[PDB]
């Protein structure tokens, strides 16, 4: 295919400046009722979301740390603590994982 | 501007199944009202 | 189908002349001051001609003493000088230099002021406009220091001199808009200063010109703002705020 | 290479009488040299145009292109010296008035085809200006009614008179 | 035409899609957390849940056995699997793995989401609470409830 | 063309025709240069007419800078405010003049497209037409296919 | 580089030309121009009106107060004392309120003798149009008398413009004949009522008081509205034709778009044509006895 | 207490409110300078410097970002209500609220109190100016209450007719009428002397500023003012009027055995628009709210 003449400026305007091609305003968006970044409705807040991945993350370097070696996989349950706290009675068969920093107030 | 809504979205987690309830309950003694149109006030055959 | 961009510069001033020449840099005026006067505590209460003298006259008398011997270097080193007409001396300077920094003038507030006040006078002010007038002076200006330095790095002397002023300024500080933000318009509010002029002895000519200006820390405060203010804190990074 | 924008910022104005508006603000500020479509951007100017600050930031947020964190930026370092420079006390009194793209600077690379032939890979560059006002958004401009039509219709039927005579 | 049809291709075919799904599943058995592409968290979900319920069936019964053997490619995932996520969910049938949606990827903008088993040691993703039972509406609701429940 | 230069109306500056004629042309600044070969007929004129171009009518003040310039130039102004300049290069004693007496005998107005060369302000003398002329009227202006 | 003058000096000239026309430059009054002449201009402007004015009285005239305290304040701020010429100044109210008189008497006398059949509101309504403010700025800009007024502010108010007016025709008053002034004002005013409309020169309210009380001043009873023609009832673009009727006998009629300003239109005409001040009337004479 | 035409009574009133605000800003010498913290939980450790009698905390919020001011009703000040729109005075903290919060009470009463003094200007001025009107009081109702109510005094001729739905339908009209101008709800800590001698017309207002300023030894009542109407209620209020989407008056009803004139009692509904539900619930809270309720003991 070859054109036989040349598109105007007038057609690439009425081409590209149509409302189908333009990016419609979403109506989604509003506040978190804590910390308050900026979220969407549906969609999870990305401070609380990057807050709990470090924790996990830090969780999983403490755990890596106690087991060492790969292939290990305890067949009994886990529990995280942080500064003091005595373990209770009911989490004698669980393994504990302290760490070294204070209780969060958004993990209870 | 005003933005998208809902039936269940200013709802807590004690009034959701309480509103489906009562809706259904209407609705079902809506259709059982409708069920004798003869003894009403019907239309010459 | 082989071309890429030039022009590599950057936008800091490092150091230059020092490296490996043989020209040196021929100031004229120096860092900071020499010694920081102190006030007396009880000046805005004893603002009249004289008081009763206090108990252990020998601090002031001591430092009338270097005054004196100061004077006498200065009168050695350049004869022909007075210090009765010093302090109007001092207040003309400073009444042209506040005139000609209203009317935007800088080739003139160059030789006006010394190379240390001029950036502290023209950086938060150089997209504003300034509404400045002298009205009336109120209690006549006196000399309360007078000091001088023998530093022998490149052979320069000077002689910084702290006189004491109190009069009535009427400052107007517009924006760039053509809107008030700072002062008032004509209103004739009391504050005291106190400036001290600096004069580069060593050079063949020399003038008087106004080095800085020293605040008590028992002043009263300034004007509020016509704005409002806000302080924000710091950023909350993904972690705790314990405050 | 020519740079006028970034200087609109030292337009001295003279001071006001105390019988005239407040005049609202007028903030310029533009970065030179992105690695961009000039098109992309003028998508996301257009999406932008008249709107709240906030508005704009909450929208390029939550868009999924590559200038949208770039403009986010750029108005968020324009309402930073706007409010430390520009004597500007409230953050939300904004409105992006005027948002256009432009053109920068290209070079020329090969693309190489299937044969002896190539190409001629032209690296597209684009800029981005914005200026920042004070005041509430100005409404948008609601459609006319039938009211309207009518009466510029009657007046238009009322202005025609003889022609071609006298 | 794809009515009534599910099963979203991934992969060159069904064999290396099952074989993503498996990796996908040993990571989810063994981190408890995975963030992934909407259809692939989905698939692992969907496989998730009846992998609970052939492990909570039973351990001595060779079909389970070889299930779990061949869905894990770890081998130490299997006695945890069947001693600790089997009887965790003793009292529960199929209401575990919830899914929840995140925004998009800092590399090629794609919608992902993020499941994860109930219970957790790990700390809980922030869930979407709904309204307090305090607001105007709410207050009501509860009012129109008490006035119908005195009424009849 | 008509559609790409703008146009006005025939129309008088202040009805000079009614009342009394007044002299549209005020003033007449003359650049003629002290030496050169391309003022000679604004030279020319200067010494000969221009006294009795000042003299016929004593409305119009002529203004000689005597300017040492190359292309010699008169401005025009009139009772509206128009400014008309134009250039007298290389021109004789009979063209000037010509030309200067058809800028005294002009008003203000510009030299645009005329526009209806006829502009009358009363055109309706025995009552404009309408399209109930020469119509009869009927008994009580009874419309027709009506019954009262 | 290409070699030229002349062809770079017309690219520099078509460059301040754009420049001149896209920045206009707030415009200077015609006197701070260099080819400007006070006593030049005064000779002109009484020479180009067939008249004979007088050097002294144009040049009282042509002033103002605020001129002269404008030179006084200017003279006191600086310290040039200047008490030989400014203290014979002589403002121009005097001459400006009497050349207002005349102008106003002449104007009343000529709607006398002219339009018998004008009342007192009408004619007062006439001779304050024709002494407004617009009229006589307008006659003012276009005579080029506005660069000859010596007042501050280059667009003039035109309060003080209609002052100088009032005081150059005081002036002409007392040095020529009132018969002179008197033609001149006429053909310089009256000149501006041809093709406009009465009523748009004295905006009247209620048409149909004025018009009833008007015939019973003429011993009538009192006029009824007849419908005579109509043209679309129910459509957007209605047309109707009402006929004032008095003792069975029609006097005028008006159309409009409804029927209250068919009625209003008729009552104009009526009001119009009762008047004598109509569109076939006499125009006036603009010749010599 | 004179003949008045229903026009110069509310001239005189307003003009006198004008009065005493610019009195009260005016008190003030220059601009003191204030300090108030931010102790809510989103930007935690931030303090603001605005001035005295002048700043709102409107202009504060406006400081944050336009969520702030979309989603505000009520601020908490050291444990106190306050509105939007209100001058401070000493330096403090103020913390933000809003309808979608832990304990969303306050701001409840806030809506319901402003709710009520809108029913009350839109109904005071929806009567034949030959029949006097009186207003009464607006008692607090609780949430749980089917709808608020306002007690108004009619005529003595008029103690015999029942409006029907038309009257109501006209009373909604001109309730969404009245929402759809923004006017805010400016308020004013006026002394009771003052609030007292402005009205001097209807006892009952007399007696309820009275009975409102006998409770605190400062004397000083809170008046609030909606474009050209004065109120007396109780607390702040919320900033703009335009919260209301769904507005709807449900019924009225008549109390006798309590004193000798006949007293109406009108009562409606409203719906914030940042809580709007769908026409169901809408048509079922308009239902329930037909019935008769009181709270006043
Ligand atoms: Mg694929
Ligand atoms: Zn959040």
């Amino acid at each position: 295919a070859a054109p036989k003449n040349r598109r105007t400026i007038e057609v690439n305007r009425c081409r590209r400046r149509n409302p189908q091609k333009l990016i419609k305003v979403k109506n989604n968006i509003d506040v978190c009722p804590e910390c308050g970044h900026l979220k969407q409705k549906h969609v999870l807040c990305a401070y609380c979301y990057e807050k709990v991945c470090k924790e996990t993350a830090e969780i999983r370097r403490q755990i890596g740390k106690q087991e060492g070696g790969p292939f290990k996989a305890p067949t009994i349950e886990t529990v995280v603590l942080y500064t003091g706290e005595t373990p209770s009675e009911q989490d004698q068969g669980k393994r504990i994982i302290e760490r070294d920093r204070k209780r969060p107030s958004w993990f209870t | 501007g005003k933005s998208g809504t809902w039936w269940d979205e200013h709802l807590s987690e004690e009034n959701v199944p309480f509103i489906k309830q009562l809706v259904s309950d209407e609705d079902k003694a809506q259709l059982a009202s409708k069920l004798c149109p003869l003894k009403d006030e019907p239309w010459p055959i | 189908t082989e071309k890429e961009f030039m022009q590599h510069a950057r936008k800091a001033g490092l150091v230059i002349p020092p490296e490996k020449s043989d020209r040196s840099i021929h100031l004229a005026c120096t860092a900071g001051i020499f010694d920081a006067y102190v006030p007396p505590e009880g000046d805005a209460r004893i603002s009249s001609l004289s008081k009763e003298g206090l108990i252990e006259r020998t601090e002031r008398m001591k430092k009338t003493m270097a005054s004196q011997v100061s004077i006498r270097r200065i009168k050695d080193y350049d004869a022909n000088f007075k210090i009765k007409d010093f302090p109007e001396k001092a207040k003309d300077i400073f009444i042209e230099a506040h005139l000609c920094l209203n009317n935007s003038d800088h080739d003139r507030l160059h030789t006006l002021v010394t190379e240390h006040c001029f950036p502290d006078m023209t950086w938060d002010i150089k997209y504003k406009t300034v509404r400045w007038s002298f009205v009336e002076s109120l209690e006549p200006s006196h000399v309360v220091q007078v000091r001088c330095s023998s530093m022998m790095n490149q052979g320069n002397v000077y002689g910084q001199i702290t006189v004491r002023m109190h009069t009535r300024q009427t400052l107007a500080i517009y924006d760039r808009f053509g809107r008030l933000m700072y002062g008032q318009e004509d209103v004739p509010k009391d504050v005291l200063e106190y400036v001290v002029f600096e004069k580069q002895l060593t050079n063949p000519y020399g003038s008087w010109r106004m080095h800085t200006k020293i605040v008590p820390p028992w002043a009263p405060p300034k004007q509020p703002i016509l704005k409002t203010v806000m302080i924000p804190g710091p950023q909350l990074k993904p972690e705790e705020e314990y405050e | 290479i020519s740079r006028k924008w970034e200087k609109k910022n030292k337009i001295v104005y003279p001071p006001q009488l105390p019988g005239e508006p407040r005049r609202p603000a007028e903030i310029y500020h533009c970065r030179r040299q992105i690695k961009y479509s000039k098109d992309k951007m003028w998508y996301l100017a257009k999406l932008i145009r008249g709107m709240s600050i906030d508005q704009a930031l909450a929208q390029l947020e939550f868009n999924d292109k590559k200038g949208a964190k770039i403009i986010k930026e750029v108005l968020l370092e324009a309402q930073d010296m706007a409010v430390r420079d520009h004597n500007v006390e409230f953050r939300s009194n904004l409105y992006i008035a005027e948002s256009t793209s432009g053109r920068g600077q290209c070079l020329k690379r090969i693309r190489y085809h299937g044969r002896g032939r190539f190409g001629i890979m032209e690296k597209v560059y684009c800029h981005y200006f914005v200026k920042l006002v004070e005041g509430p958004p100005p409404p948008p401009e609601p459609p006319k009614t039938a009211v309207a039509h009518a009466k510029e219709y009657i007046q238009q039927l009322r202005s025609r008179t003889i022609v071609h005579t006298l | 035409i794809s009515h009534g049809r599910v099963f979203r291709r991934m992969g060159l075919g069904p064999e290396s899609r099952i074989h993503l799904l498996r990796n996908l599943l040993t990571g989810l058995v063994r981190h408890e957390r995975i963030e992934a592409p909407w259809a692939r968290v989905d698939e692992m979900r969907g496989y998730a849940e009846k992998l609970i319920d052939y492990g909570k069936l039973g351990d001595t019964n060779e079909r389970a056995m070889r299930m779990a053997d061949f869905w894990l490619t770890e081998k130490d995932l299997i006695p945890k699997l069947f001693q600790v996520l089997a009887p965790r969910y003793k009292d529960q049938t199929g209401g575990y793995t919830r899914m929840l949606q995140i925004p998009n990827r800092s590399l090629d903008r794609a919608k992902m989401a993020v499941i994860e088993y109930k219970g957790n040691c790990l700390p809980p993703l922030p869930l979407p609470r709904r309204d307090s039972h305090l607001t105007l509406l709410n207050q009501l609701l509860q009012g129109l409830r008490q006035d119908l429940r005195q009424s009849q | 063309t008509a559609r790409g230069t703008p146009s006005r109306f025939l129309a008088s500056v202040l009805h000079n025709g009614l009342g009394r004629y007044v002299q549209q042309l005020q003033r007449l600044s003359f650049s003629v240069s002290r030496d050169g070969a391309s003022s000679r007929g604004a030279r020319e004129f200067v010494e000969r007419e221009v006294i009795d171009f000042a003299r016929r009518n004593p409305g119009v003040v002529i203004y000689v800078n005597s300017r040492p310039c190359c292309v010699p130039r008169v401005v025009a102004e009139y009772l509206n405010g128009a400014v008309r300049e134009e250039s007298i290069h290389c021109k004789s004693v009979e063209e000037i003049s010509t030309l200067v007496q058809k800028l005294a005998d002009q008003s203000g107005l510009d030299v645009i497209r005329i526009r209806k060369p006829f502009h009358t302000d009363n055109p309706s003398i025995q009552g404009q037409w309408h399209p109930f002329t020469n119509k009869p009227t009927t008994f009580r202006g009874l419309r027709p296919r009506e019954v009262q | 580089v290409k070699k030229g003058f002349r062809a770079a000096f017309r690219f520099q000239k078509e460059l301040e030309r754009q420049r001149l026309l896209r920045c206009p430059p707030p415009p200077v009054r015609r006197s701070e121009k260099p080819n400007w002449d006070y006593h030049a201009e005064i000779q002109a402007f009484g020479h180009r009106l067939q008249e004979n004015f007088s050097l002294d009285l144009l040049k009282t005239a042509f002033v103002n107060s605020c001129y002269i305290k404008s030179e006084e304040a200017k003279r006191q701020q600086l310290g040039i004392e200047k008490e030989a010429v400014l203290l014979n100044l002589k403002s121009n109210q005097e001459l400006s309120e009497q050349g207002t008189s005349f102008s106003q008497t002449c104007l009343t006398q000529f709607l006398e003798d002219e339009y018998p059949d004008m009342p007192t509101e009408g004619i007062k309504n006439l001779v304050d149009f024709l002494t407004g403010e617009e009229v006589v700025c307008h006659v003012a800009r276009n005579l080029a008398v506005e660069q000859l007024t010596l007042s501050e502010e280059f667009p003039v108010p035109p309060a003080v413009l209609q002052q100088t007016f009032f005081a150059v025709i005081g002036a002409l008053l007392q040095s020529s004949g009132p018969e002179r002034t008197a033609l001149f004002i006429r053909d310089f005013l009256i000149t501006q009522m041809t093709g406009k409309e009465l009523f748009e020169m004295w905006k009247i309210i209620n048409p149909m008081g004025l018009l009833v009380e008007e015939l019973k001043k003429r011993n009538v009873s009192a006029p009824e509205s007849r419908l005579t023609r109509q043209s679309g009832g129910t459509t957007a673009l209605p047309l109707y034709f009402v006929g004032l009727y008095c003792d069975k006998k029609l006097i005028a009629e008006g159309p409009g778009e409804t029927v209250l300003v068919a009625e209003e239109e008729a009552a104009r005409v009526a009001l119009r044509k009762l008047y004598g001040f109509t569109e076939n009337r006499r125009p006036w004479n603009y010749s010599k006895p | 207490a004179s003949q008045l035409s229903p026009t110069e009574l509310t001239e005189m009133r307003n003009d006198l409110f004008n009065k005493e605000k610019a009195r009260q800003l005016s008190l003030t010498p220059r601009t003191e300078k204030i300090e108030v913290k931010h102790v809510g939980k989103t930007d935690p450790g931030t303090v603001f410097v605005m001035n005295k009698n002048i700043s709102t905390p409107y202009s504060c919020a406006m400081h944050l970002s336009e969520w702030y001011c979309r989603k505000s009703i009520l601020a908490l000040v050291d444990g106190q209500p306050w509105d939007m729109y209100k001058p401070l005075t000493k330096s403090c903290e103020i913390k933000f609220l809003t309808f979608k919060d832990c304990d969303p009470g306050e701001v409840n009463k806030a809506y319901w109190r402003s709710c009520a003094m809108m029913m009350g200007c839109v109904i005071e001025r929806a009567f034949k100016d030959e029949y006097m009107v009186n207003l009464v009081r607006a008692p607090e109702v609780p949430v749980i209450s089917g709808a608020f109510c306002y007690d108004v005094v009619l005529d003595s001729k008029l103690d015999e007719w029942m409006p029907t739905k038309e009257n109501l339908r006209s009373f909604t009209k001109d309730a969404h009428a009245l929402i759809y101008k923004d006017l805010p709800f400016e308020t004013l800590e006026v002394e009771a002397k003052v609030a007292l001698e402005i009205f001097q017309h209807s006892k009952y207002k007399v007696d309820f500023i009275e009975e409102k300023a006998s409770q605190n030894p400062e004397r000083i009542v809170k008046l609030h003012r909606i474009g050209d109407f004065i109120d007396v209620s109780e607390g702040p209020l919320i900033p703009r009027t335009s919260i209301c989407f769904q507005y709807e008056v449900s019924a009225v009803h008549n109390l006798q055995p309590t004193q000798p004139s006949l007293i109406r009692r009108f009562q409606g509904v409203s719906l914030p628009v940042h809580l709007r539900a769908h026409f169901t619930i809408w048509d079922k809270l308009l239902e329930r709210s037909r019935k008769m309720v009181t709270e006043d003991q």
